[PDB]
């Protein structure tokens, strides 16, 4: 839809401006993208917050320097899939490790993260 | 300007003159003094770069301006 844009080089990552979201299907490819964003680091404005914002349910360390987490999170409609925020964040349980996502998240997160040297 | 020195023995009355042109001494000064001012300000930009570093901040900096 509009409301988004599909990262360039992925098939199941997009990015919602309005609402400065990162999301990766857990298991849907995206279809119809006419238009493609480049990932960029800006994309992932650092959330102010005086108390650290709590969250819940799985969430996963990206990079601690930078407080880049990923969130487990399923679309009311019930698509699975991930956020990845960045910002001043607490998990209510304990944080998980990455190698428990599935390949497909996987390369997704490796294509966007890795830089391209 | 310039200046000029006499030798002289105390007991003789032979005395030997010569002459000085001042502006060597002043290009002496001149370079000191520049070279003096170039390192204080370099050290002073560098003193900068390296704090802003210690913050630690990925982005270069008209990157971050940019953002």
């Amino acid at each position: 839809s509009k409301d988004f844009l599909q990262l360039k080089g992925t098939m199941n990552a997009f990015y919602a401006p309005k609402q400065r979201i990162l999301s990766i299907l857990a298991v849907n490819r995206l279809f119809g993208a006419t238009e493609t964003i480049d990932f960029h680091p800006n994309l992932l404005v650092y959330r102010q917050s005086s108390p650290p914002v709590r969250l819940t349910g799985d969430v996963y360390v990206v990079d601690k320097n930078e407080k880049v987490f990923l969130v487990k999170h399923v679309f009311s409609n019930t698509v699975p899939a991930y956020l990845l925020i960045r910002g001043d964040y607490e998990s209510s349980s304990d944080l998980k490790s990455l190698r428990d996502l599935n390949p497909w998240v996987q390369n997704t997160l490796l294509k966007l993260l890795i830089p391209d040297s | 300007n310039k200046v000029r020195t006499v030798t002289e023995i105390v007991n003789s009355d032979e005395k030997i003159q010569k002459t000085y042109e001042l502006a060597e001494f002043d290009l002496k000064n001149l370079s000191s003094l520049e070279s003096y001012e170039t390192l204080k300000i370099k050290l002073a930009l560098s003193k900068y770069m390296a704090m802003l570093s210690t913050l630690e901040m990925t982005q270069p900096l008209l990157e971050i301006f940019r953002n």
